[PDB]
């Protein structure tokens, strides 16, 4: 795993293209989440 | 020391987490190559993961961001799709479920909107799609989503493509 960037806990990737885009994020360290809810599925084929 | 607590659909818990599950699904660049073609998700089940020692651990942790950081741990509820999710919800995140390969680095990547995680759930890039039928876009092989509870604190903003 890399490190965080200096002064920094975390990155987030802002979408600078796709208008409809949410971001996304990076931690460097395990401890920094908890999986607090499994969700089983199926993705739905449009009609 | 995991064990898995099923919630009721008429519990507001479960409501409120399929909201999040449905509301935050998008169209990808990709056509649905990766993650396959879909608007929304038939939810089969839905999870509390319960685990006191790798709880204490994220709250151990989350103080610290939150010392360096004005009192602010800077949390997030997040969505998390990989092939590990089995080893995560026993044995916690670590570096090996780090994306050598991201764009910003190799760290542990999450997302806001469900369908982005949905790309990952069977690999990078979807993989070979499901187990049985080899197929990204499978509409009927069980698939299985983390929602993450994320300390972000003092986070790096990168504008990107
Ligand atoms: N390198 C390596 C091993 O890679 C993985 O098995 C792996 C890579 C990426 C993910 C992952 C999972 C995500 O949910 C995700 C969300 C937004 C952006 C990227 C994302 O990537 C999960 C597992
Ligand atoms: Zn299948």
């Amino acid at each position: 795993m890399a490190h965080s960037p200096p002064g920094h806990h975390s990155v987030t990737g802002r979408p600078s293209v796709n208008g409809l885009a949410l971001a996304e994020y990076v931690i460097y360290r395990g401890e920094q989440a908890y999986p607090e809810y499994l969700i089983t599925y199926q993705i739905m084929r449009p009609e | 020391g995991t064990i898995l607590i099923d919630l009721s659909p008429d519990d507001k818990e479960f409501q409120s987490v399929e909201e999040e599950m449905q509301s935050t699904v998008r169209e990808h660049r990709d056509g649905g190559h990766a993650g396959g073609i879909f608007n929304r998700y038939n939810i089969l089940k839905i999870q509390k993961v319960c685990n006191k020692k790798l709880w204490e651990r994220y709250t151990h942790r989350r103080k610290e961001v939150s010392e360096e950081n004005h009192n602010h741990a800077n949390e997030r509820m997040l969505f998390h799709g990989s092939p590990f999710v089995n080893a995560i919800i026993h044995k916690g995140f670590d570096e090996r479920h780090a994306y050598i390969g991201g764009m910003f680095g190799a760290g542990i990547y999450f997302a806001e909107n469900s369908s982005k995680s949905n790309q990952y759930v069977y690999g990078i890039g979807g993989g070979t799609g499901c187990p049985v039928h080899k197929d990204r876009s499978c509409y009927i092989c069980h698939r299985q989503l983390l929602f993450c509870r994320v300390t972000l604190g003092k986070s790096f903003l990168q504008f990107s493509a």
